[PDB]
RNA sequence: AUACAGUGAAACUGCGAAGGCUCAUUAAAUCAGUUAUCGUUUAUUUGAUAGUUCCAUGGUAUAACUGUGGUAA
RNA sequence: GAUGGUAGGAUAGUGGCCUACCAUGGUUUCAACGGGUAACGGGGAAUAAGGGUUCGAUUCCGGAGAGGGAGCCUGAGAAACGGCUACCACAUCCAAGGAAGGCAGCAGGCCAAAUUACCCAAUCCUAAUUCAGGGAGGUAGUGACAAUAAAUAACGAUACAGGGCCCAUUCGGGUCUUGUAAUUGGAAUGAGUACAAUGUAAAUACCUUAACGAGGAACAAUUGGAGGGCAAGUCUGGUGCCAG
């Protein structure tokens, strides 16, 4: 059953609508999800 | 309800739309309820999709048990209780009892590698082994999902290595972090909450790609074109992949059909069907091909060959182990072994599995020899290919369950199977100058492994150095190499000053298998439950059963290699090897000078090898003493198994030689039932365990001559009477043959032989006859060789009966 | 209520289910009554019904239970 | 083993019930032994009913069976609806290593595929019991075969007309308070809507029953038959205006 929540997976036109170390995840996802752009390298000068 | 992410859905969309695997790695408690949602967006990605699904894991599933009735009848009981009604599952549980899930555990990985599946779900993190990495996300197939579960002490070490460098606080581990690193540098892969959130430090943008395959359509083209008998239906039997694989097998058809001879060899990576192929080519090879065929694989290793063979035979017109036996309905084929089948070759076409090179060159002479050369040596294969035989071998490397993927990019990366035998010295006789100099510096592993652009640069080197034409190693030994206690590395490349930039001469690797260090670590690993460190002081500690050695720490020998030049390499890893055994008597950048003059206590030095003629010259020139040795057969080469260790400490000198002096002992007895190799290889063996005992003993194991009514008693008087019927007469086996035996053991024991009274000795104790082994070896004047060895006989019997009579 | 003391998942226990469909056609041999069993079995019901003793309390071995595990189960 | 005798075996014991030995018996025209069914029928097998005279209450058709024969086990009672072993077929899971039960079953259907809900309150049965229960058993619901008794109106007043009805082939004859979408009046209650209480383990239903409930009493019964009549209408025929 496509356009509707077979489980909980409901499908629009392109969006997923779905539905449901603690603080660690919680702030890596808060705050530090992308802050880990400029830090591939770590003086890396190749 | 809640709109996930603009990226989650998009990868997988793109993911389908390219043909590329993907993937995702999942954090947190509440992990496996989300994999029914990333099944259901990748079907719905793209219905025209394979559906199973695997769930390798290690010990115990994570909150179900795999059993459907079972979790039937305990849902049962649940119903009966009344705290969950009648017609309901959570996802998870209509997922488990929907789909087709394959369940491995880790340890057996290798029963998975023919088929295919649309995800794999891998479950615990801790433990991963990278030939089940290669061969899971090998057969994850191009609309692929690859998931991956974690664990919060690998949170912790997410935590702390997604900042800059750090790592975690305790074996320690760093193949897990530098897989941590690699999923930070895919473009192909993400890590995911358990609350379907983003964790951006693994390719964090992604865009949707837009809404739309040459290759494939000259594929299609070309295929039509030869469509338009027979060889019509077995090519569309076979191309199933790449046009690549259909014009190797076009081609391999065309030289293989009719021409009756070619050496045909087509080389190919992990994927592509190169065993499809084969197999696809066997029902035409029977159709025009003569009654009887030869195959040389492993035995009960041919699933993909025999499979396919049954496939297009069933396509075109057919109706202690296992079952390899030869079937024909209107033809014949057995996969042998090395060539017993010498006088039973009567078939005109063999083929042969990948690399036994000296057994190759045996069974391929006489017929058309195809033979499949897998990547998983190769050039010098190539160069007796070209040594000898119309030689058509060709072939190619377009994958088969994709056209080109970013997943198999990074695997290839972090398993580090790909190679470049460039030079990029400072010059060769520049390098001369290093092997004059004998220069060596140690690896500082932490900072190799640590996953920096520059040092997997030389790390990839390094690994190209280790498993180059090696002994057939594999990926779980570069996670040994990596990831065990007791390791160390030496690099004695450059002796240059010039800019960044240099090469590896020579690498060598010990294992520090102790009695301090490793009565340390095998103590800490008893908490842990587990260890397996000590092989070459457990292999003399039962066959020579000394507590010397039970005392005496040992550094042994994982591996060592060099370049693939010239008898200049062999110099260099010979300089290497003293550099080494100097080095041993007299973050963190990724090198070292100050730890190359640091070591351990360690009393032994020991290399364990095969019976190789030039790994013992390579053990006579580093002269370490040719130890006891095993005759067991191991079925890879055949060949014999020793473990020559030399004694560079402060007192073990009596110990080592006592050691190879009950080698010397035992391997004169130990040649008469399973060691029947050589001659002058053996005459080296005796030679390198008598220079054991000489350079090791003063005077302590000096040996007494054959006493005089011992001697008496050895032989008879009688048959010394035929030894001077032999010295006056002819030396028949009616008196050559008796006390031939006390006579090359005394010959051995302890007055001197020839060349070719030294090969009579040996042939003697070797106990063939006489037109076999002189005239194997030396193939000239055997009747003059068989009386030298007369004159021989006569001249120890003269001074065996003028000693003691 | 410092050797037991009420609620009580899961285990031993006492008992429960204490009599239900289809298929091939046996003429006092299937059946019903009756005579007898000092010719015989019998839980339960009922009435009855036990006489040998030289120079202050008897033994480890298993649960449930803990703990280490295997197996897809 | 036919008939009996003697002894043993096995039995819960009697017993040619089985075996050794021995004798050649035994039933029958005073019906042996054998032949079949309205033996889905009969025999009392039993209740009988205040008029049904072989319809009209029930026990039992014969023995088996728990996939198929075989062997074993348990118990006061068994060759167990609930056990095991081996053989042969069905048959599901399986990670291909192995673990099983029986569902090769019973319900249904060939323009009525829904029975499978509530109780031991009654009668019995088991029960340690002044307690527990019994899909024994009872209660209720969907699932019409127009078979069954009632309703869809009753009673007045006023007005205004002169015609209504019957017979007969015909002419005609015979007779008499009869009509009308005319007005109008207050009484009646029943279907329905509903208080309850009773009933019952409980609930339904029957029984009893306050309140409301009629004018198109629209709170709106059918089915079939006989005959007309009409247009600036349509069609056909042809000796105007007609015939069909």
């Amino acid at each position: 059953a496509p356009m509707s929540d077979v489980g909980g997976v409901l499908m629009d036109k392109d969006a997923v609508y779905i539905d449901i170390e603690r603080g660690e995840g919680e702030k890596l996802m808060t705050g530090l999800q992308s802050v880990e752009q400029s830090i591939a390298e770590k003086f890396d000068g190749v | 309800k809640k709109a996930i992410d603009s990226r989650i859905p998009s990868l997988i969309r793109n993911g389908v739309q390219t043909k590329q695997r993907s993937i995702f790695v999942i954090v947190g408690d509440r992990a496996r309820n989300q994999l029914p949602n990333l099944h259901y967006l990748m079907m719905s990605a793209d219905l025209k999709m394979n559906k199973s699904v695997l769930w390798a894991y290690k010990k115990k599933l994570l909150g179900f048990t795999s059993h459907r009735k079972k979790r039937e009848n305990k849902i049962k009981k649940e119903i009966k209780r009344g705290t969950r009604e009648v017609n309901e599952m959570d996802p998870f549980e209509s997922f488990i009892s929907n789909q087709n899930i394959r369940y491995v555990y880790y340890k057996e990985s290798e029963k998975i590698l023919g088929n295919t599946y649309g995800m794999c779900i891998l479950q615990d993190f801790e433990a991963l082994t990278p030939n089940l990495l290669a061969r899971t996300i090998e057969t994850v197939e191009g609309g692929g999902i690859v998931v991956i579960l974690l664990k919060s002490m690998s949170s912790l070490k997410q935590l702390y290595t997604m900042t800059m460098d750090v790592h975690a606080r305790y074996v320690v581990a760093r193949f897990n972090e530098r897989f941590i690193l690699s999923l930070g540098s895919n473009p192909n892969c993400l890590v995911v909450d358990d609350e379907l959130n983003v964790l951006p430090l693994s390719g964090a943008k992604n865009v949707k790609p837009l809404p739309p395959d040459e290759l494939p359509p000259k594929q299609l083209e070309l295929q039509e074109l030869k469509e338009s008998d027979v060889q019509p239906a077995g090519s569309l039997v076979s191309l199933s992949k790449t046009v690549n694989q259909a014009h190797a097998i076009l081609s391999f058809i065309d030289a293989i059909s009719e021409k009756t001879v070619a050496l045909t060899a087509g080389r190919g990576r992990g994927k592509s069907a190169a065993l499809g192929i084969s197999i696809a080519a066997a029902v035409s090879h029977g159709y025009s091909n003569i009654f009887v065929t030869s195959p040389s694989p492993e035995n009960l290793k041919t699933l993909f060959e025999f499979i396919f063979k049954g496939f297009d035979a069933l396509g075109y017109q057919e109706h202690f182990n296992k079952a390899i036996v030869r079937v024909d309905i209107k033809q014949y084929i057995v996969p042998q072994d090395h060539q017993v089948l010498g006088q039973a070759e009567l078939v005109v076409i063999d083929e042969a599995a990948a690399i036994i090179v000296k057994n190759l060159l045996g069974p391929y002479l006489v017929f058309m020899a195809s033979t499949i050369n897998g990547y998983e040596l190769s050039l010098k294969l190539i160069q007796q290919l070209r040594n000898q035989q119309l030689r058509e071998i060709s072939l190619d490397e377009p994958i088969r369950y994709a056209p080109g993927d970013p997943i198999e990019k990074w695997l290839n990366k972090l398993l580090c199977l790909d190679v470049t035998l460039i030079k990029n010295p400072r010059f060769a006789t520049r390098g001369t100058p290093h092997p004059s100099q004998c220069n060596l510096f140690v690896v500082n592993r932490d900072t190799l492994f640590s996953y920096h652009p520059v040092s997997e640069n030389f790390l990839e080197k390094m690994m190209a150095l280790y498993v180059s034409s090696h002994y057939k190693n594999s990926p779980n030994d570069l996670q040994l190499m990596s990831d065990a206690p007791a390791h160390k590395l030496f690099v004695l490349l450059p002796p240059i000053d010039p800019k960044d930039g240099g090469r590896i001469p020579d690498p060598l690797c010990v294992i520090q298998i102790a009695l301090e260090g490793e009565i340390s670590k095998e103590s800490v690993r008893n908490s842990l439950s587990r260890g397996q460190r000590a092989g070459g002081d457990l292999i003399p500690w039962l066959i020579s059963q000394q507590f010397q050695d039970e005392e005496f720490a040992s550094l042994s020998g994982a591996r060592i290699v060099r370049i693939a030049t010239n008898p200049e390499y062999a110099s260099m890893g010979y300089g290497s090897r003293a550099i080494e055994l100097l080095r041993d008597y007299f973050l963190l950048l990724k090198l070292s000078e100050q730890p190359p003059h640091y070591l351990h206590y360690l009393g032994v030095s020991y290399g364990l090898t095969q019976s190789l003629h030039k790994f013992w010259k390579n053990n006579s020139f580093v002269p370490v003493y040719l130890r006891q040795t095993a005759n067991d057969l191991t079925g890879e080469h055949t060949c014999v198994m020793l473990n020559v260790l030399e004694g560079r400490e402060s007192n073990w000198l009596v110990e080592f030689a006592k050691d190879f002096r009950k080698r010397f002992l035992s391997l004169l007895s130990y040649d008469f039932h399973k060691f029947t190799a050589v001659q002058a290889l053996s005459v080296i063996e005796s030679s390198k365990k008598a220079q054991d005992l000489s350079d090791d003993e003063k005077h302590d194991n000096k040996e007494l001559t054959r006493t005089h009514l011992d001697d008496i008693f050895s032989p008879f008087d009688l048959k010394r009477l035929d030894s001077y019927s032999n010295n006056l007469l002819d030396y028949h086996v009616i008196g050559d043959m008796i006390p031939m035996l006390a006579l090359l053991y005394f010959g051995d024991k302890m007055s001197s032989v020839q060349s070719a009274i030294l090969l009579a000795i040996g042939l003697q104790r070797k106990n063939i006859d006489t037109i076999a082994k002189e005239l194997n070896l030396p193939s000239n004047q055997t009747i003059a060789m068989f009386a030298k060895i007369m004159r021989k006989m006569s001249q120890y019997f003269r001074q065996l009966l003028s000693q003691s009579i």
